[PDB]
């Protein structure tokens, strides 16, 4: 009845190792790459932003729907870094990507679960008849506190997906969503604040791992469902620790979770992170796959999602970038250049 | 002057207990205690709680008042005790004490400690330092006891190697113990090559911020009878505390924590045993080296040997069993309840409880010791116990 | 912070426990029922905002925090179910008095500092 | 099939006269009423923010839904003033109403047509069955800055709706919606600043009117209607002035949009302006009534509803504070005191 | 179950003490009472001290090991105990029962407290309440014991200005005492029209935060012979304890102190005493309602009627047909040093039935020879009550 | 605040204390001789700042404010009156050894965030 006609990602060239973080902070970086499972992360030109970000990975699902985006009704990003405190992102990528003026927008916050929220709204729109088209986009540039364990992981990137209701459109098909939500003050950020705050080991057991299982959890006793019913599967991924104690807790295997856990070399991206994820799935997946999708934000809340591939996804993977390969164009840089794309440095 | 004994012993689980309050964590404490020693919430006639944290961790101070009302115990008196890292056995001696006096005939001694609620412990840790003299100058917690490592291999010629066997010890301890913090196996290589945290401590030599609860029943050993079998009953030989300067830059020698010579010297002479006979001891180890100096001032081997009887590992059936439990680095530190936990631990060796079942020690003469230390060893509490009045 | 989140549906929605064994409802929640001890039961129990005065006092130098509420009325108030809380009350300070009736409000109680975590919890309203 | 189950409203007790802020900053108080189209303004408690009014609303519209809350299955609050920069209110909301943790949930952001914006997602929602019922909030603690004409208008207030599927619980009924939605810079504000900035009257033609006008005349297009089908009307009201000006551009008479326009005595509240309007609407409708209900948000877009109220009406309206009373529940207070309620003292 | 008695005490000068730190407070005292009992240092077999603020006035604990260590008794043992306000009273007890259990001889049981150096004091004080449950919601200690006076107000009917009569006496006492931190005469227009910090209590109604130490030295009683004169020997006839809710709003009655009733019933049980026998009484007001409550919750007057007895100055030293209280000014005038006030407490009736030259212009009547203590801890939590006598 | 205040001329200068009794120097300065308590007699005694390392350690994981010097040595330096000190090394970690002198330097110690006061103190330096 409801799935994706389309996705499309966006990575920039940019990345930054942790060892080159860690020399000027004087750490250990064998141990952090060890500790956290991550050895690199991505970073955004000091032209590029969620808006820009956004853009690029909404312009690549359009070519994989392979529709006219006048038809969208409804554009919705997810972020925590849009560029704007008061002006929606969403209004710059709908015009960016020709869909307006016919169609609603909003810009979504729920720390890095913002970007499933809105596939979750696109779904209803889609399925009530309220639009034939709607477009949810995940996409961040995280800056990480200097100094702080978050500036090895704060990366940049999106995902975009055009959901439909034709199933000669339809790549995969949603057979049930669930969410798990209450109110943890695991982490966050004032207005006036540069960075945010946490609660360092509350961020653990009492939110992510409560939040991502329970709803990894529900949604498979809504759908009836074992983890063994599962192709593939992506949790979100704050360091790659996370991930693989989440999916190892609940039973599967590499092969399952390997292609969801994309940030020991691209960085957590918060809104963008399962959006990717999912996508790298979906650029290897093959007709007939069954993927488990849970994302997890701060705050505190998870968006689960059973999705089944369908035969049409081999004729649109080739019309866009794959996301493995916009992972691996990429330059590296310095701490020194990083703070200074960034905007790190004081003045 | 009467003689005291312990009647029930009762524990939490160690580590980070998210769900638990600082309230459900004494409760769950004292109840199992209770429930142990087969008494009524009437029968408590005082209480004695140790809490270093109090007021840093949580804010509350006053938490006699607080404990007693949540545990429906009112108006029974109730006493905080305060010596840092000591609280746990501070609170154990004055409930001793008391019961000694006259004053009191059933009084429960327990330690309760919520670290897990600020978002950095090392503010409170430090505070067992000279804040004016040691931490306002940047010598962290960790930092202290390592300069102590540091001197003790310049000394005696101690090797990382033969420090960090105590914590694989330790831990393949506390995989027995279901309390413990940490279930889990190491080896001398993960040890060695865990994160450092001050030269030349490892994460792998450092005790973590734990969240826990313990308590003891302590009880006249004559109407002792009255609630337990005489087989059940383990008898307190010695109570003994002492002081030492609370920088470590004034001690005399930083090789060695006068204050547990003092303290354990004090001990067996009223027990009138001599170390040999002791079968099992409960040692402050919450950095390694720490346990390594506390094995030589209650005197079971030379100073500066402690690196070699440790690394033949003395399973072993001709030595003293130090820390069956996992000790404070694997079986977790929750300031105010070691000194409480440390002597539970005791009295369920002593008294060949089931709780032991899988880690008990060997028991020829019936006797065991426990040494409490506060900061880096300003004040040292030991508690000698036996199975024998 | 972690505290905070443990006493949340305490602060927000005034959900407290009643021992089955006697009867008695508690808030805020109990562990242990203090006349029943191991002998008590406890279960859920959602009360009501609604209560009365029992004491209260006017704050004239409260923290700086509190600025700009200076002065502000404090009070204990009994609500209807049996247990009595402590908390302030949105009047004006010639308006409180003994045995006004009142009911629970969701509003902001503190904040730490402008990089730290809001917290929110019940204020209690005259109602005419 | 979709229809509003029971709404609830929400205006904090201090107001501001006018006079007060013109007063201090040497400006002639009539001129402004006159000008404007407003003589007062509501301000919340300094223990009042965006998360306890939206928990008054929602609080209230589920006494007159006289469900349970446990059945929500989304919380959607739209703010531009939510009380964290990265800390969901739509969450604590939920913990405040006991609709968690089986729900989803997100906070919205598009100027001041965020509110409406999650009233079109709830019926997404409800209308693809994928959740029995959906609340959407709308709700601001504005602030103007100082000196500015901003600061007349700026007010605190919030309403909610709940979404539902049941012919006998629906007090209105959905007939169809519509968005406009460019790209457009009327209106915005930086991470950093305090206050926003506004290009001053390209905010009125080019942006308010032209995104008000054309979703206005766009549901009526869809719906096949004309101004004579409609009994009441809102629409956005930064001033008095935009509001009637719009509303008599289309045809409507005094009688037709007098109940929705509350800024002058209630001032501008964002996103909660249409939601409160629209509430004091439902609070005197009867039975067959049609309304025609579109917001204006900058950045820039505009909701449209097109709804029909029903014989539950009557049932509900005295079930939770009626939105003139909470209007006219009120105290004065001076400038001195205001600026040191809102935070506008350095300190 | 030896019996104890008192040797020694020594004080500092309660007040805003900048030259002195909290090393050279506790040293000062400790001197005083080792001087005054005639025991030299390795006399000593060990050390109580009390604080409350701890690591909230200066951020450090294991404040026995420093003490110990700076007064340079090391090795002896030396225990801190922590009740709130009541903290000073408790490390007496624990001292008395040390003694009685025949493990300890002489022993020093001593308070020390340094509020000055901290920005604010409020959030130390505060401790002693509820944090989740009453401070969290802006309860400020001053404003949980003007919401006693409130409820005691309207059941009993006590005036405002009735109420201010205690603090005329305390204040007129303090000037006959060197060591407080209050030395001036008030009025009753003054305490009513003072600046008010809770309603209905003015700045004249509450004690003041101080800084300052004292020290006791308790021995087993035939013991102390060889020390002192069998004269200028107090003896502890009783040491009791008891618990309350910690919370107000968890009381039974918020106008009587249950643990009190408990605490001073058991010790005149164990005296042999009524509270007809009592010649001078040290009670804990540091907010004046507190003083009256105690009045009634020790026995000396019916619940409801303590402001008729304040009154008619019953409490005065001059006058001769009632118990003394608070003879040198209590902790309104004398100062609070929250944990050194229960030391201070007890010294006051050493003094007062030694008839030593200290309190010499503030001598009560001591028809019988006894005096009590009553100590307490934040609302009303704990107590603790002391019960000397002349007589062993 | 006030603490630092107290022992500013210790920190600063190195201002300790000379028992005539028994001619100790006491560094920081005490009240009581531990070692002749009451007969002890102490007077004012300026320290040269030099000494020698007794023991020391290097801190790899310090609170937050310390981000800037991490990893940083911190040591015991046996000064050549007598007495020990806690404090600092500037120098590298790998030229840190026990036995090597050192002498005292003025350093900004620490600072109470970005609005509180700044406190300074003495900090060791080797010599050549
Ligand atoms: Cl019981
Ligand atoms: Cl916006
Ligand atoms: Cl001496
Ligand atoms: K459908
Ligand atoms: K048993
Ligand atoms: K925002
Ligand atoms: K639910
Ligand atoms: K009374
Ligand atoms: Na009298
Ligand atoms: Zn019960
Ligand atoms: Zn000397």
């Amino acid at each position: 009845d409801i799935g994706i006609v389309g996705y499309g990602s966006y990575i920039p060239k940019y990345r930054i190792k942790v060892e080159e973080i860690a020399k000027v902070w004087g750490k250990d970086p064998e141990a952090i790459k060890k500790g956290l499972v991550v050895n690199e992360k991505s970073v955004p030109s000091p032209d590029e932003d969620t808006a820009t970000i956004a853009v690029e990975a909404a312009r690549n699902a359009v070519k994989r729907a392979g529709i006219n985006a006048e038809k969208i009704g409804a554009v919705y990003v997810g972020s925590e870094s849009h560029p704007y405190a008061v002006k929606p992102t969403s209004a710059t990528v709908a015009e960016a990507i020709g869909a307006t003026p016919d169609l609603t927008a909003a810009d979504l916050e729920f720390a890095c679960k913002a970007g499933t929220a809105g596939i979750q709204m696109c779904m209803g729109l889609v399925g009530s008849g309220l639009i034939e088209y709607g477009m949810a986009i995940g996409a961040d540039t995280a800056q990480g506190a200097p100094g702080d364990a978050l500036e090895y992981t704060a990366s940049a990137g999106g995902a975009a997906y055009i959901i439909g209701n034709k199933k000669d459109e339809m790549i995969a098909v949603f057979n049930g969503t669930y969410s798990y939500t209450t109110d943890t003050p695991d982490f966050w950020r004032r207005e006036g604040q540069s960075y945010p705050k946490h609660g360092g080991r509350f961020t653990g057991e009492p939110a992510y791992f409560k939040h991502v299982l329970n709803a990894a959890k529900g949604i498979m006793e809504k759908m009836g469902t074992t983890v063994k019913d599962y192709d593939y599967c992506v949790f979100h991924q704050p360091n790659g620790k996370f991930y693989i104690k989440a999916a190892k807790s609940l039973g599967f295997t590499n092969e399952q979770y390997k292609y969801g856990l994309l940030t020991p070399y691209l960085g957590n991206t918060y809104s963008g992170a399962v959006p990717l994820g999912l996508s790298n799935i979906l650029d290897h997946a093959e007709e007939g796959a069954r993927i488990l999708a849970v994302s997890y934000g701060s705050g505190a809340g998870s968006d689960a999602f059973d999705i089944t591939v369908t035969e049409r996804i081999k004729e649109v993977v080739d019309k866009a970038p794959k996301t493995l390969d916009l992972l691996n164009r990429k330059k590296y840089i310095d701490y020194a250049v990083y703070v200074k794309y960034r905007g790190k440095i004081k003045i | 002057m009467r003689d005291v004994a312990i009647i029930g012993y009762g524990q939490t689980k160690f580590g980070e207990l998210w769900e638990d309050s600082f309230r459900d964590l004494i409760v769950e404490a004292g109840v199992k205690a209770i429930k142990d020693a087969n008494v009524d919430g009437g029968d408590i006639d005082a209480m004695y709680i140790g809490n270093m944290s109090g007021g840093l961790f949580v804010g509350q101070e006053h938490i006699a008042s607080l404990i007693a009302d949540h545990a429906g115990l009112n108006p029974v008196p109730c006493t905080r005790v305060e010596a840092a890292c000591a609280s746990g056995s501070l609170a154990l001696r004055s409930a001793v004490l008391s019961v000694a006096s006259g004053h009191h005939d059933v009084v429960l001694a327990g330690g309760v400690e919520k670290m897990t609620d600020v978002e950095d412990a090392t503010a409170a840790i430090a505070s067992a330092s000279d804040q004016e003299w040691e931490a306002f100058f940047g010598a962290t917690f960790p930092s202290l006891y390592a300069m102590m490592a540091r001197r003790y291999m310049y000394q005696y010629g101690l090797t990382i190697e033969e420090l960090s066997m105590w914590s694989v010890i330790a831990h393949e301890n506390a995989t027995k113990n279901k309390y413990a913090q940490f279930g889990f196996k190491t080896t001398l290589e993960q040890v060695m090559n865990a994160s450092p945290v001050a030269d030349p401590l490892t994460l792998m030599h450092c005790s973590p911020v734990s969240d826990g609860a313990s308590a003891l029943i302590v009880c006249d050993a004559d109407k002792a009878e009255e609630f337990a079998p005489k087989d059940e009953i383990i008898y307190i030989k010695a109570s003994t505390q002492a002081s030492d300067t609370i920088a470590l830059h004034d001690r005399e020698d930083m090789t060695t924590l006068n204050a547990a010579k003092v303290a354990s010297e004090k001990a067996y002479k009223l027990a009138k045993i001599a170390p040999e006979k002791i079968d099992v001891a409960e040692v402050h180890d919450c950095f390694a080296i720490n346990g390594l100096i506390l094995v030589e001032d209650l005197g079971f081997c030379k100073k500066g040997d402690a690196g070699k009887v440790i690394d033949e590992g003395k399973d072993y059936d001709d030595f003293v069993t130090v820390n069956p439990s996992g000790g404070l680095k694997a079986a977790g530190h929750a300031l105010g309840a070691t000194g409480i936990r440390q002597v539970g631990e005791l009295y369920w060796q002593l008294k060949q409880d089931k709780e032991c079942k899988d880690r008990q020690a060997t028991i020829k003469n019936g006797y065991g010791i426990a040494a409490n230390v506060g900061g880096t060893g300003g004040t040292v509490c030991v508690h000698l116990l036996s199975d024998k009045r | 912070v972690v505290r905070s989140w443990r006493h949340m549906k305490e602060r927000y929605n005034l959900i407290g426990t009643r021992c089955k064994t006697c009867g008695k409802v508690y808030f805020p929640s109990r562990t242990v029922c203090p006349d029943c001890r191991r002998k008590g039961e406890l279960e859920e129990f959602q009360l009501s905002g609604k209560g009365k005065i029992y004491t209260y006092s006017i704050v004239y130098a409260p923290p700086k925090e509190f600025n700009k509420l200076t002065p502000y009325v404090i009070a204990i108030v009994e609500l209807e179910e049996g247990p009595k809380v402590t908390a302030q009350v949105d009047c004006d300070i010639n308006k409180i008095s003994i045995g006004i009736p009142v009911e629970a409000a969701f509003r902001r109680i503190k904040e730490d500092g402008k990089d730290g975590i809001i917290s929110y919890g019940y204020k209690f309203v005259p109602i005419t």
